[PDB]
RNA sequence: UUAGCUAGUAGGUGGGGUAACGGCUCACCUAGGCGACGAUCCCUAGCUGGUCUGAGAGGAUGACCAGCCACACUGGAACUGAGACACGGUCCAGACUCCUACGGGAGGCAGCAGUGGGGAAUAUUGCACAAUGGGCGCAAGCCUGAUGCAGCCAUGCCGCGUGUAUGAAGAAGGCCUUCGGGUUGUAAAGUACUUUCAGCGGGGAGGAAGGGAGUAAAGUUAAUACCUUUGCUCAUUGACGUUACCCGCAGAAGAAGCACCGGCUAACUCCGUGCCAGCAGCCGCGGUAAUACGGAGGGUGCAAGCGUUAAUCGGAAUUACUGGGCGUAAAGCGCACGCAGGCGGUUUGUUAAGUCAGAUGUGAAAUCCCCGGGCUCAACCUGGGAACUGCAUCUGAUACUGGCAAGCUUGAGUCUCGUAGAGGGGGGUAGAAUUCCAGGUGUAGCGGUGAAAUGCGUAGAGAUCUGGAGGAAUACCGGUGGCGAAGGCGGCCCCCUGGACGAAGACUGACGCUCAGGUGCGAAAGCGUGGGGAGCAAACAGGAUUAGAUACCCUGGUAGUCCACGCCGUAAACGAUGUCGACUUGGAGGUUGUGCCCUUGAGGCGUGGCUUCCGGAGCUAACGCGUUAAGUCGACCGCCUGGGGAGUACGGCCGCAAGGUUAAAACUCAAAUGAAUUGACGGGGGCCCGCACAAGCGGUGGAGCAUGUGGUUUAAUUCGAUGCAA
RNA sequence: AAUACGUUCCCGGGCCUUGUACACACCGCCCGUCACACCAUGGGAGUGGGUUGCAAAAGAAGUAGGUAGCUUAACCUUCGGGAGGGCGCUUACCACUUUGUGAUUCAUGACUGGGGUGAAGUCGUAACAAGGUAACCGUAGGGGAACCUGCGGUUGGAUCA
RNA sequence: GGGAGAAGGCACGCUGAUAUGUAGGUGAGGUCCCUCGCGGAUGGAGCUGAAAUCAGUCGAAGAUACCAGCUGGCUGCAACU
């Protein structure tokens, strides 16, 4: 069944991106919306919207550069079968800092960089480069 | 594969099975010569290889090679054996230590003497 | 290949008990307590700091130093004491040994030496309490196999030496050589020169602080006694010890071996040997040139060591947490249901266990690491730091996970009406054919094979027509058609019944996915009882083939194949591809729903389910897979860890049996394996050539002789040529 | 001189293609019984040890409880003895030990089974090509051996003219 | 089904207490109903009475006599009565 909708989100991005799709859409959720926010703010997607009230559909506008996908890799780290948590001084960095790790903290979802600078650790949701 | 699965049944390294069990993790063992004979080897080789059956101080009885050209060994010879198989002689997994106990050195050796129990010739 | 364990057992009351809480103990009462988060039982084992290895994560490990525990010949016991159920105490019992005048006694090295024994293997029955530390004493001191030292062993680590410089046609000798020369080789001899270390003489730190006599001052006190503290002087204390270290003497004098040189791998030649003798970590060397055996010369690598063996980790991503796999290589359980378990859509509030932050305590010292210091350097010793990535308490943060509460409708169900189907079970029934029975016609064969024979027929077969019995299976339809979880399901009709799919809207409100153990299903053969028995056919008999022919072929033919009720539980049970869900370009078909369109044609435009063939990206060792994934992801399960041994043995469970299920080890090899490539080959195929066949003419094989060969003979019948190609 | 339509058939060969477990390449590879030697292992009337459950029997020393007999310097005494102690006896616990019957594990055992390994041996030729009867899987029966045969299943079968 | 009474173990007399005789068995007077009897209910008197635990006690010995299985292991044969 559909027991990890975040992996599903990652994957819908990854596959539509690989399929040079202009956009991708998925059932929404606050947690997805919090991740989409980080992606956009770090320039991995154009923009996003959620539409509807009772059955909210979230939509991500993908991004391309040299007839290439801006998103090179996008992988699930922590997951329902194996939760991954890190401390502030243990926070991974992707591509030596060129990519990012999405981290969920007591102060909401942010990048490894952000959480690092704010003295926090959290659940490592994914890597993106 | 699953994490869950490993959590129920951990990775379990295979225990190495030895090639010289009769030694029981000793560098050599002592033993009496039970039979002293020759035997022919395996494809593609051909010879009369000197071997002996040896009852060791720990009860094990094994066949052991008697390397070098010439040896003066017989039944009731007390010898020292070490690890080391003879490849074209299946079953043979030990070597006799030339020039220890009742086993004499190889006669007239000049090169590699210490592997054949031969004193340095006055010269 | 251990699933159940437990009567002081778990708790309660009260008495007793301990230094103290306590089933510690006893009485009474309750009937609990433990266990798949692994109890019980079985095997093994002292735990740690740390050690070795590894980039790390890990793996392996627990000598030496330090911390804790346990033991003191074996089993049991308490006595004394602050402390013991006592390492050189006591008592009892056991095992064993020693003394004895025979009546009786005595002892316990796992303290330090030492002995026997075992072993591949591990040291002296040494000196001293001078130093540090322990016991006693006011002290002096006495005791201290703790300790400090010395002896033994290359066991390891570190340091140094075994000389330095000069020395050429470059000698002699050796070795190779095409006899020109090359090499050993500045190596040696010669020439100067140095003297560490070992030898011998001479001198001489430090480890020494104290303690002892006196003296003086203070605190004491009646007191200058004594006592004690602190200054002063005098004479003294070192086992090591022939110390470290320094100076002098003699002379290169006393000090170099081990393995290797085929590839991996630094180092090549000759002679000897000849599948022998032998080498060998792996491949693999050895039958006349062996850089691989053995010797030599030469060379390479190490060096007071060098090799071999043993042993841990590494390389090994080869148990893969970091960090792998299961279509064809090892690996998807034959299939489904499902408890425990793992995981779980979306919103709000709450909680604050997980997670995160901070603070505090702790994480012994030594070790490791960093910067310094001390021994002539180094090993070694040592100061300070950093590190101990861990644990615990408190206080916070609330995004994610968990708990709690209310929900939500998209997941999942329920409802209605229809559709297709060899889905299952039971009961009827049909026409074709075989075999058989009964007759008519007919007459000499039928049958079978490559050829035959066995077999059948004048008791009239076979052939033909007619009537009847019986069993088994259902041509055509029929199809990369359909249905089912898999196994598997096919004439027609009815009855009972499961699943799938479509349309529309209503209802329930995460009720879901997966599933170790458990349960059920599960081709054929096989088993048990009773039926049934046409055809087919293990076994068996007969006929053939063949060198043989326990076969393939023929003539027969029993079990079985069929029915009922039980058993068995396996197959290449296969897509050799586990289940569920989400996502990712296309083309042509098959099948089956359904909405729309002058139905105006056997159509035109959509929209679901299943399915076949291609193919795109991507994936893959390749082959291939490719929206029915072997692509991109997630949840859960099963399984693999080189070949043989072995799906074997032993144990357990199961079965009437056959057997099934779970599932090892020794031993042995350096392979086994997958896909694809170039050949060759095939009693595979296609196309095509040659006096290859076919069409012709003349021959050889018979005869006599010539001739060659074989054979036979011989003193010799000389040697060679032997399928086409003698 | 005769005769040739033609390439189905024999023999040698060429090209394309296919299957292969062949590569000193079909005079290839390879399978099992049987014979001989060696290795480890299972079974096996049994033989000998270790550990252990249950049921009982046993009861040294010690400590505690009880205490009539015996005995007693310190305290009490009205001088007769008292209190208290010791010994002895006795009860509880319990070591050694004994008996019966089970369980488990190690070693070993006449003989027997299969397995592995050997330069060459004997019999055949089962698989690899359509391997000359396509092979294999499960099962059952048969046979010196590889195997053969029946039933169902699979393609991991050549050729389809 | 069996093997099985496998094998092997423990208890066993007497006296007292629990209880001057218990659990149980039997059942009268009385009371009440009655379709009245050889009736039903209630009631528990009297009678009878094993067994257990605790404590004590005699003997060498408590199933004391008579009475009343010996047990186990391997193997031939016939299934069995
Ligand atoms: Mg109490
Ligand atoms: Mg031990
Ligand atoms: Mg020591
Ligand atoms: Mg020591
Ligand atoms: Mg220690
Ligand atoms: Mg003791
Ligand atoms: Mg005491
Ligand atoms: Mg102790
Ligand atoms: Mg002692
Ligand atoms: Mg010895
Ligand atoms: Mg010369
Ligand atoms: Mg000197
Ligand atoms: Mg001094
Ligand atoms: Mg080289
Ligand atoms: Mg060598
Ligand atoms: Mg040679
Ligand atoms: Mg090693
Ligand atoms: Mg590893
Ligand atoms: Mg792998
Ligand atoms: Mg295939
Ligand atoms: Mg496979
Ligand atoms: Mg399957
Ligand atoms: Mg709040
Ligand atoms: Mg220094
Ligand atoms: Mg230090
Ligand atoms: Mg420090
Ligand atoms: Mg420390
Ligand atoms: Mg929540
Ligand atoms: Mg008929
Ligand atoms: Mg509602
Ligand atoms: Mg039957
Ligand atoms: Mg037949
Ligand atoms: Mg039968
Ligand atoms: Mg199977
Ligand atoms: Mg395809
Ligand atoms: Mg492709
Ligand atoms: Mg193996
Ligand atoms: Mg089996
Ligand atoms: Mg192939
Ligand atoms: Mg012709
Ligand atoms: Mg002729
Ligand atoms: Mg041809
Ligand atoms: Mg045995
Ligand atoms: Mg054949
Ligand atoms: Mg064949
Ligand atoms: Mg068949
Ligand atoms: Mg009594
Ligand atoms: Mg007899
Ligand atoms: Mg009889």
């Amino acid at each position: 069944s559909m027991q990890d909708p975040i992996a599903d989100m990652l994957t819908r991005i990854r596959n539509g991106q690989a399929a040079n799709k202009a956009a991708v859409t998925m059932p929404s959720s606050k947690l997805k919306v919090a991740i989409a926010n980080v992606l956009k703010e770090e320039g991995f997607i154009e923009d996003f919207k959620v539409e509807g009230d009772t059955k909210p559909e979230l939509e991500l506008t993908l991004k391309y550069f040299q007839g290439k996908a801006v998103v090179e890799s996008i992988q699930r780290v922590s997951r329902p079968g194996l939760r991954i948590y890190k401390r502030k001084d243990e926070l991974p960095k992707v591509m030596a800092g060129l990519g990012i790790a999405v981290v969920s903290t007591s102060k909401g979802v942010m990048t490894d960089r952000a959480a690092r600078q704010a003295g926090l650790g959290g659940e490592i949701i994914c890597y993106v480069a | 594969a699953t994490v869950n699965q490993l959590v129920r049944k951990p990775r379990a390294r295979k225990v190495a099975k030895s090639n010289v069990p009769a030694l029981e993790a000793c560098p050599q063992k002592r033993g009496v010569c039970t039979r002293v004979y020759t035997t022919t080897p395996k494809k593609p080789n051909s010879a009369l290889r000197k071997v002996c059956r040896v009852r060791l101080t720990n009860g094990f009885e094994v066949t052991s090679y008697i390397g070098g050209e010439g040896h003066n060994l017989q039944e009731h010879s007390v010898i020292l054996i070490r690890g080391g198989r003879v490849k074209d002689l299946p079953g043979v997994r030990y070597h006799t230590v030339r020039g220890a106990l009742d086993c004499s050195g190889v006669k007239d050796r000049k090169q590699a003497r210490s592997k054949y129990g031969v004193k340095r010739p006055k010269a």
